[PDB]
DNA sequence: CTGGAGAATCCCGGTGCCGAGGCCGCTCAATTGGTCGTAGACAGCTCTAGCACCGCTTAAACGCACGTACGCGCTGTCCCCCGCGTTTTAACCGCCAAGGGGATTACTCCCTAGTCTCCAGGCACGTGTCAGATATA
DNA sequence: TATATCTGACACGTGCCTGGAGACTAGGGAGTAATCCCCTTGGCGGTTAAAACGCGGGGGACAGCGCGTACGTGCGTTTAAGCGGTGCTAGAGCTGTCTACGACCAATTGAGCGGCCTCGGCACCGGGATTCTCCAG
């Protein structure tokens, strides 16, 4: 028989996981390679510290996971578990950003 | 060390000195120093007993930023005086909505 | 930094317990944080009444405008007592 | 030239940090219009923390850079010294 | 007829947003303001132009309230605002 | 002084609701926004006394409140 | 005035006086308050010019605190940098919603 | 008492002449240039000090300017401060 | 209505290590001891705005009947995101190899505070006037 | 509305003084040169974790629709808030002391910093019991 777990297990489960670990979750060296990518509209060949760009991503990751919260709360009031670009807006709008 | 003289911890003669190289005021009253280091003496207590507590609640004997992170966003009175603060490597306090979860 | 004074401490709160260096980097930021927070309120607190010397009054008065409220009680009484302590001798 | 290496920074890597925010589940349009808002985000602090660093005229990007442009826009960050 | 509703909202709406005036009654905000001010000092002495930028201060900070409450609200497919969405919208605002 | 928080009614409120631009408010509202207005002021007075105390003064100026809302990030124009 | 000598308005003199007695540092160069005065003069303009079209197309020959808030609430930017302000006596721009 | 309310009102002769000035606007417009004065002033002193300068020359303030405005609105207040600047100190 | 297998997790235990905590020279910054000039503590007093009460005016609050329009639940649809298997590369790390600009020391300077004087710009302060209110024919 | 009379808030005028401009000295912040190196960049090369892809498919987003309560609104009721007016006085602000305190310089010296141990908390690991879950009952 085919051995699957039911939607929300595994998920939910990692969840908890990651609440239990401490350590930065996305690819590392094309993350960098995006921020030298947008870092060329400034100055070409640019030398970075290794540690800054990994603060970067530990700031920006921390930002995007409070958005999460906020725009999972939007879902939470809208009877939704799924997160729409609208409620990004909303999050981001009350937020003050547009 | 002036604390020494008072019987406190913090350094009031390196403070003292970045008060007048720090471009605040013209000039520092005697007591600030003391009153301020004592304040801060006090506060940082309270940060490291609770860090020590929630060490001892994981089975460590060393604090982590993890301990920093549900020590402090488990204190209210620092949640609240640093509500727009995020420190580096500390996570999130895990919480879990109750819509969120399956109803066994 | 602020190890040496943190770990101080550290001896008189919990004398078997240890602590990550990124951890203590943290307490030498906030220890940071707290000083500028501090010295600009208090500074233009001393400012706004066109003092030129930052004392234990406008320091007094600063952090119970920016301390919430046990903590700023308790920074009070172990603060004044500590004034009181080194002031007399 | 490089390009498009925001694609780099993939789908469930976006279910990584989602989930680590709570989220439980995730439409198929959130990931590139996250992409988008994360680009938004980092080019109002890159560009002021390059910004920092232009100012000293170096070709290296310092912690401190980072850490006067969270600190601007009251997203302070410890551990730095 | 009986003036159907929304429209005497709708122009009320323009009305008072059309203009500037203050719109709370000043001896209960200043007799309100004293008395919970008795909880440090009772009978502060106050100058009315502090009393007037308090009733400034506080309606700008309640009319952004309902600004950011009905965005939820028309967000969340609602008109209809409720005390729980304004309590989602202060810890949204961090309140 | 007694219950003065109820001598802004609810018909004041309805004034900052369309000023406010807003159609339809819940019953449980008035009061709601009643605490949340209090505990605000509760924070503008707490402060802004102990800027007037401070100073050895028994009267609140406008400056002193001035900074209370300068401390809480919201700048109020308007005295020159 | 050395702003009539630079050709601006706002006084050079004491805007200078009171960034080096500003107490930030004891000494401040010469060149960055004319700088200073010059951008915030600049935004004077823009903003004087705002208000102005403001009350001549409001019919108004006085401009008033309602002006600037539509002038601020109109103006993208403005509303930006003044993400942060209370404007007293301005009341808010009727945005008019679209279900409303 | 030092206030801003003339040079205001020459600036207004000079982009609006047949528009007038109510003292209420007038004296926002000044706690404006206070609120301005202070946000740039604060922030011009934590640029010199975050590379421990003591003095704040020209570019700590167009740094901070261009901190402090997204874009075009910086563009312009930049040239008309460097044209300013400039001309002033070449007459 | 609930237990059975088995993946996940807890726990017990064993291994290695490298980061953490403790030691050891080595300065220089914190402390003292004065000194100098002044910010500010101090006492008494004006006036004036805050307070406080009287009295007239009416704007504003309150209550009720009514209807609708708004929330919300039931019920129904369906497709899209979860789950899992499969392939693929390109992420990861260790290593190899070059070298720039950051950090340091020292040189050289030119730029701003401090003194002192001087005076017209800038502050306070009435005066005209025109935008606009009022009466009668 | 003509005409004629009547007002008030702001434009325009005045007198007085005090804050900024000149020019100089003096000391020191900053640009500059040279120079070492260490971390930064960029390559090779092996291993494999992980993304991509795709195939179900149950379930969550969403619509329709029907029910019902409650909040708005008109209209009539009721009134204390607001203005003016009168009168008082605490205390903001002023005026006049007068100095002990905080900055400063120089001299002192031991705390605190950088480099260097070395060992055990914890990561990693492997193995068995328990727990939790999905899918059977």
């Amino acid at each position: 028989k085919p051995h699957r777990y039911r939607p929300g297990t595994v998920a939910l489960r990692e969840i908890r996981r990651y609440q239990k670990s401490t350590e930065l979750l996305i690819r590392k060296l094309p993350f960098q390679r995006l921020v030298r990518e947008i870092a060329q509209d400034f100055k070409t060949d640019l030398r970075f510290q290794s540690s800054a760009v990994m603060a970067l991503q530990e700031a920006s990751e921390a930002y995007l996971v409070a958005l999460f919260e906020d725009t999972n709360l939007c879902a939470i009031h809208a009877k939704r578990v799924t997160i729409m670009p609208k409620d990004i807006q909303l999050a981001r709008r009350i937020r003050g950003e547009r | 060390t002036r604390s020494s003289r008072a019987g406190l911890q913090f350094p009031v003669g390196r403070v003292h000195r970045l008060l007048r190289k720090g471009n605040y005021a013209e000039r520092v009253g005697a007591g600030a120093p003391v009153y301020l280091a004592a304040v801060l003496e006090y506060l940082t207590a309270e940060i490291l007993e609770l860090a020590g507590n929630a060490a001892r609640d994981n089975k460590k004997t060393r604090i982590i930023p993890r301990h920093l992170q549900l020590a402090v966003r488990n204190d209210e009175e620092l949640n609240k005086l640093l509500g727009r603060v995020t420190i580096a490597q500390g996570g999130v306090l895990p919480n879990i909505q109750s819509v969120l979860l399956p109803k066994k | 930094s602020y190890a040496i004074y943190v770990y101080k401490v550290l001896k008189q709160v919990h004398p078997d317990t240890g602590i990550s260096s990124k951890a203590m980097s943290i307490m030498n930021s906030f220890v940071n944080d707290v000083f500028e927070r501090i010295a600009g309120e208090a500074s233009r607190l001393a400012h706004y009444n066109k003092r030129s010397t930052i004392t234990s009054r406008e320091i007094q008065t600063a952090v119970r405008l920016l301390l919430p409220g046990e903590l700023a009680k308790h920074a009070v009484s172990e603060g004044t007592k500590a004034v009181t302590k080194y002031t007399s001798a | 030239v490089l390009r498009d290496n925001i694609q780099g920074i993939t789908k469930p890597a976006i279910r990584r940090l989602a989930r680590r925010g709570g989220v439980k589940r995730i439409s198929g349009l959130i990931y590139e219009e996250t992409r988008g808002v994360l680009k938004v985000f980092l080019e109002n602090v890159i560009r002021d923390a390059v910004t920092y660093t232009e100012h000293a005229k170096r070709k290296t990007v310092t912690a401190m850079d980072v850490v006067y442009a969270l600190k601007r826009q009251g997203r302070t960050l410890y551990g730095f010294g």
